């Protein structure tokens, strides 16, 4: 349970981050 | 862009110049004049003139920025 | 947004001029041509 | 006891998608504008 | 004013604030921990509270807290001070970092002890920085306690460096009146007499004290001359021993000798000496512009400035 | 107080230890204080703790650890925490300690993943002491019976021999290898470490009372390892245990790979009638008809909706749109009715549409093996290339004599259109089993450069070697891709080179960087695709980098439309997630890129009916464009497969738009093309099978893959889009008896009747239900399905489970 949510944060923090780069990229293709 | 054709085209004179030490080809007297015109050309940086100078300028152009 | 409680408590712009002379000249040039 | 330390774990890294949500929801606005 | 019931009252509140191990709760906790502070510093005590927010000040390190970290520093800090626990204080600051990202308040504060330590521990110049920066942090508008008692510091510490501190602070509203004495020191100071500067020292001691100064008003004791100096090279390239000395009264002219050289030693000017016939040659200034130092200050502001636009861009706010 | 530790630090440089300790001990008192003073004085207190001849090392570390703690070091502070031996309280419970315990854990753990890797180089020295503080906190929480956080830390530190101690001596055994077993499948990422762990939780199951084989074969195919479950099979089979043999080779059917099957088969091969039963059940004979006869019985159709579309049809776009959704109504069932009564309307198609109706002709017979070779007898080079083609989807994933008779055929192909029907056919029926004499008829034809014939190939070679990664057809298939002039053949070789490498979920880097920084277009939409098939379901982070990166960043937008679609398939093991994505994309600049955020959708939410991927779909269809609006039909009829009102409430809504576009005007063509294709969606096989890519059991279905794949490229050939009849997953629960027969029992779901029965054709309410043995059982309308009190046969598996079940009978 505490482990299985903790593990899902790990998850869903690091998809966060690519989140941020997705956007960072896409935001300089679409000025582009 | 700039940098990677100097270094190609200096990596090209060192290419000759080391056939030309092994004795592969002939020596031409007029392509080393033009390598040690080149050298002779070559500036002095640590001149302590030239060197204020660019720091002043420097100042300038961070001031500006 | 905060008051640091914990600390409690001729118009115009002038050094220190002040400096407790006599007459600026009127002495001084006077003096000074009776010597010279 | 265990659960103290777990518990902090999740503390930090819900801090941390807090603010890197937040920063998403920025940078979501830009783009979509 | 019933600090017995609000002390009994506020050590309830700490147990529900420790016992509540919750993020968002962390501001409140600074708050409560402040005004805890306060009114056991008025009972006078303190101690328990050294003991107390020292615990919480590394509970909130552990956990990465910052207004929290820097007001708990900041009421831990003016403990030490009030009980006068300076050499311990200066390494606990020492060996503590301060956040950045805490409140115009609390780096106003803290700006302020660390001023005051180092003031004590002889280091003038951080001093004078110091203070200067965390009046300029602190708010116009009002906490005129906290700007007096940060105006007192900076005239001190300014006056022992040789510095006469403007007259703009003299003249401000709501300082004159807590100023007046320090007014008649610097008066006294730069007239360069003892006798009405002790007789000042004499009237508005009781003050002075209250305050905290005597040990700085002795550190001036000293430093009249530094100062005498220190404007005696100014105004000369190449003045001789004997006449500095007869110009700031110092018998034996090789007392002035003494005296110039220990300046040498602090910095608070620059000349070499000559005893082979007697002179002071002060060190010609250099074209500062003709040399790196412009570009690394104005690196520095560039990098605050990207860095504060970095930071706006970030604090933008879009609705969904 | 005190108010400076300057006296006790000078005396402790004395050397009397009898004072020494005294002011170790006082210094241990008040250190909390006066950490920055004994931090300025530590030297001589590491003096004292190196120098062993004095008798306090353990306090002497510990002291320095606290200071150290308190300065905020937390790496000399643990080492000296460490070498305070066991002076050091765990049970105290106090800041200091926890937040050291914090720090030992996470360093061990990382050293653990460190070691973890390296194979036998570095083994740090994981200073056993640390060890021993990682035991005694196990221990301690073992007390405190934290059982799942116990078995966790075990998990991340590999420590499986604490990981199996726990869970055996826990509460509950069956619960927590339960948990254990979804914390495996869904979060472990490094392959090596998760099939340890699936190795050590297969023993753990094995020594059990009753090992639950049907787990134990399902991480055993998770692990590959055939040998193993044959092995068990056979040691069951001795046992007698004949329905625990026959429910787990249905599970074994459903999830495993046909490789693996096939090995776990000439294994066994390696009494006789049990072992042909299970020879016959892992090769699934007779366990699709099963399948078949079930949608027979109940074939719900409402055909009126379609004789209205068949009366709005004008173009020959639309006629073929029709002929596809009538073919997804039926699925696989023997009735025709269109067929077999618009003939003339029929006719009115040709050119490429004899083909597409041929083939919608297998796809509603699919699975028919029994009249094949004479089904076909009732069904030009359009129509021959078209039963060819139908032929092969009749026996798409079952490769039956069909594939040798296949391969002769397009042997002797003499036609373009027939070559290109005889390749797509056999390429179905041999999908997977990657046969060398196969290979090699499509090499051939392929080599013979043609469009027409040269997608067919393409199409083909990838089907066969699927998953299969031969380095040989590889570089051939690329090298053909890069040297021959016809894009259609180019297409076809791109979806041939995604398929062949569906495997190797990791093991795909070279290639893939490869064809993405190629040249083509066609060929980066190739290297998407293949990383779809290798990365399907992994959640890959790296791969979903690499996929929105090139969607966005690319300058073909059909490209930049295939690497959405790309990102889709790889987000479906995880639906809540695709949504924030496919949303930001969906309202793109590109026109190509919305439709590709709108196909993404419809995979990551296929079989899944979500809300708030309806939510998405609906103010896109209704767009300023025409092949967007087709795609939001067709993923919105995709989401809604097999789902009513009252779990989705907007099934009508999008229903009602299908129909008021199809009976329209200034829609486009391709518009009502793709609303035909999302009714026969919506409606497909009876309305009673769905679209899952993952089998019940949480595994990937690779036919399932493959098929939608496919289907999902059909913009450059619409013949393409039968191949959904692979990815058609027959939403049943069979109760098979050992006499190998439905038995006439009756199953009872204890909900409303209302909100999981089939669509009206176009007591207030019971919430109790009855069904029999072929059981229209939706996902959700699964788990609450349970058998009645009593009867004659009980489930010997959790009917929860789903998919066929055996069921154990009383005395008759």
């Amino acid at each position: 349970d505490l482990y299985s949510r903790y593990k899902k944060l790990q998850q869903e923090l690091e998809f966060l981050e690519v989140q941020e780069e997705y956007i960072k990229d896409e935001q300089k293709n679409l000025k582009k | 862009h700039g940098l990677k054709g100097l270094n190609s085209k200096l990596l090209d004179i060192r290419s000759y110049l080391e056939k030309v030490a092994t004795g592969k080809l002939p020596i031409n007297h007029q392509i080393i004049y033009q390598l040690q015109d080149v050298f002779n050309l070559l500036p002095d940086v640590s001149l302590q003139e030239f060197v204020k100078a660019f720091y002043l300028k420097t100042n300038d152009q961070m001031v500006v920025v | 947004d905060d008051e640091f409680e914990e600390f409690p408590a001729h118009v115009w712009e002038d050094n220190w001029d002040d400096d407790n002379v006599e007459d600026d000249f009127s002495n001084q040039l006077r003096a000074e041509l009776e010597k010279h | 006891g265990l659960r103290q330390y777990y518990l902090s774990k999740i503390e930090e890294l819900q801090l941390i998608v807090n603010d890197k949500s937040q920063n998403l929801r920025r940078l979501q606005a830009q783009r979509n504008e | 004013k019933r600090y017995k019931e609000a002390q009994k009252i506020s050590d309830d509140l700490m147990q529900k604030i420790s016992t509540q191990n919750r993020r968002a709760l962390d501001l409140v906790a600074a708050k409560c921990y402040y005004y805890h502070a306060r009114v056991y510093e008025f009972l006078d005590k303190l101690d328990v509270v050294r003991s107390f927010l020292h615990a919480r000040l590394r509970t909130a390190t552990l956990r990465h807290d910052a207004d929290g970290q820097a007001t708990l520093l900041n009421l831990l800090l003016r403990n030490y001070l009030h009980y006068s626990l300076y050499d311990q204080a200066e390494k606990l600051v020492s060996k503590s970092v301060f956040p950045e990202q805490a409140n115009n308040n609390e780096w106003a504060r803290y700006l302020y002890y660390t001023g005051r330590i180092k003031a004590i521990q002889l280091e003038y110049s951080e001093a004078r920085r110091t203070m200067t920066n965390a009046l300029r942090k602190a708010p116009q508008h009002t906490a005129v306690g906290f700007k007096q008692t940060v105006h007192k510091l900076l005239i001190v510490v300014e006056l022992l460096l040789g510095e006469i501190p403007d007259r703009l602070q003299f003249r401000q509203p709501s300082l004159k009146r807590s100023l007046m004495p320090y007014f008649l020191l610097t008066q006294a100071v730069r007239t360069g007499n003892l006798a009405k500067f002790n007789q000042v020292l004499d009237q508005f001691g009781e003050k002075f004290q209250a305050d905290g100064t005597y040990t700085l008003i002795i550190r001036l004791r000293h430093n009249v001359i530094k100062t005498g100096v220190r404007m005696i090279s100014l105004s000369y390239s190449r003045i001789s021993l004997a006449d500095i000395a007869q110009k700031l009264q110092l018998d034996s002219p090789e007392d002035a000798e003494f005296i110039v050289a220990k300046a040498i030693r602090d910095g608070v000017i620059e000349a070499s000496i000559n005893h082979e016939k007697g002179y002071v040659q002060s060190k010609e200034m250099i074209d500062i512009y003709s040399t790196r130092e412009p570009q690394l200050a104005f690196h520095q502001r560039i990098s605050f400035c990207l860095d504060i636009h970095n930071m706006s861009v970030k604090a933008m706010r879009f609705p969904p | 107080m005190i108010t400076s530790a300057a006296g006790i630090i000078s005396l402790l440089d004395e050397d009397e230890p009898q004072l020494k300790e005294f002011a170790l001990h006082k210094l241990n008192a008040v250190v909390n204080d006066f950490w920055a003073e004994i931090s300025e004085s530590v030297d001589k207190i590491e003096v004292l703790y190196e120098d062993e001849g004095f008798r306090s090392r353990q306090f002497a570390a510990l002291v320095a650890s606290k200071v150290f703690y308190h300065l905020g070091a937390f790496e000399e502070s643990l080492n000296y925490a460490l070498g305070a031996g066991d002076l050091f309280n765990v049970n105290d419970n106090s800041e200091y300690v926890e937040t050291i315990i914090a720090k030992c854990i996470d360093h061990y753990t990382k050293q653990c993943v460190e070691n973890a890797d390296l194979p036998e180089g570095e083994k740090k020295p994981i200073d056993q002491r640390l060890e021993g503080i990682v035991n005694k906190m196990f221990q301690r929480c073992l007390d405190d019976h934290k059982y799942k956080q116990a078995i966790g830390i075990a998990l991340e530190t590999r420590r499986l021999d604490v990981f199996e101690k726990t869970i055996l001596e826990s509460n509950d055994v069956p619960g927590m290898l339960a948990y254990s077993l979804k914390l495996c499948m869904s979060l472990m990422q490094n392959k090596q470490f998760r099939n340890k762990v699936l190795r050590v939780l297969v023993k753990i199951y094995m020594n059990l009372e009753k090992p639950d084989f049907i787990n134990v074969c399902q991480c055993l195919i998770f692990l590959d390892d055939p040998q193993a479950v044959s092995d068990i099979l056979e040691k069951l089979v001795k046992e007698d245990n004949l329905l625990m043999a026959y429910q787990i080779c249905f599970d074994l059917y459903e999830s495993a790979s046909q490789q693996f099957l096939s090995s776990v088969i000439q294994n066994l091969r390696t009494p006789k009638d049990q072992t042909l039963k299970m020879i016959k059940i892992l090769s699934g004979e007779m366990a699709i008809e099963l399948h078949l006869q079930f949608l027979i019985r109940n074939n719900n159709t409402d055909l009126m909706i379609l004789k209205n579309t068949k009366d709005a049809v004008r173009n020959s776009v639309c006629h073929t749109a029709t002929v596809i959704a009538n073919s997804f109504m039926h699925c696989g069932t023997t009735s025709d009715q269109f067929l077999r009564d618009n003939l003339e309307w029929l006719a009115r198609a040709t050119n490429w549409a004899k083909f597409t109706a041929t083939a919608s002709l297998g796809v509603i017979h699919k699975g028919h093996e029994k009249e094949a070779l004479q089904l076909m007898a009732t069904y030009s080079a359009y129509q021959e290339g078209g039963g060819l083609y139908a032929l092969g989807l009749i026996h798409a994933n079952h490769g039956g004599d069909i594939i040798d008779y296949l391969l002769n055929q397009l042997k002797n192909a003499s036609n373009d259109i027939v070559r290109h029907g005889g390749s797509l056919g056999l390429g179905l029926a041999a999908m997977g089993t990657a046969r060398q004499d196969v290979y090699d008829l499509l090499k051939t034809n392929l080599y013979q450069d043609d469009a027409v014939t040269g997608e067919a190939a393409g199409l083909a070679l990838g089907l066969v070697m699927l998953g299969s990664k031969n380095a040989q057809a590889i570089e051939d298939m690329v090298g053909y891709a890069q040297e021959t002039q016809h894009e259609k053949i180019l297409r076809g070789l791109a979806v041939g080179i995604a398929l062949v490498m569906y495997g190797r979920m990791e093991e795909a880097d070279a290639l893939i960087e490869s064809l993405c920084r190629d040249k083509d277009p066609i060929l980066r939409r190739s290297g998407m695709y293949t990383v779809a098939m290798a990365y399907c379901g992994s959640g890959n982070n790296k791969a979903i980098r690499r996929l929105l990166h090139v969607a966005v960043s690319d300058v073909n937008d059909d490209v930049r439309r295939a690497a959405v679609e790309s990102l889709g398939f790889i987000l479906f093991r995880t639906p809540e997630q695709c949504p924030s994505v496919v949303s930001l994309l969906s309202e793109s600049y590109n026109p190509h890129v919305r439709y590709g955020a709108a196909m993404a959708l419809g995979i990551c939410c296929a079989g899944t009916g979500n809300k708030e991927a309806i939510n998405l779909l609906e103010p896109m269809t209704n767009d300023p464009v025409n092949y967007v609006r087709q795609g939001a039909l067709i993923a919105s009829a995709l989401i809604m497969i097999q789902q009513t009102e009252i779990t989705c409430p907007k099934v009508n809504q999008f229903r009602q738009l299908y129909s008021k576009v199809i009976n329209d005007k200034h829609d486009d063509v391709m518009a009502k093309f793709g609303a035909i294709l999302a009714q026969g969606i919506l409606d497909a096989g009876g309305h009673n099978v769905t679209i899952s890519l993952q089998s019940r059991t949480g595994h990937t279905h690779m036919p399932s893959v493959v098929g939608v794949l496919v289907f999902t490229q059909f913009w450059f050939w619409f013949p393409l889009s039968h191949f959904l009849s692979l990815a058609y997953t027959p939403t049943c629960v069979i109760g098979l008896n050992k006499d190998l027969k439905m038995p006439k029992v009756q199953y009872k779901s204890n909900c409303k009747p209302s909100t999981f029965a089939y669509p009206a054709p176009l007591e207030p309410e019971p919430n109790f239900q009855l069904l029999d043995n072929p059981a229209r059982v939706m996902p959700a309308q699964l788990k609450v399905l349970t058998m009645p009190e009593t009867c004659r046969y009980q489930p010997f598996k959790p009917l929860s489970i789903g998919g066929i079940i055996i069921l154990k009978d009383t005395s008759e």
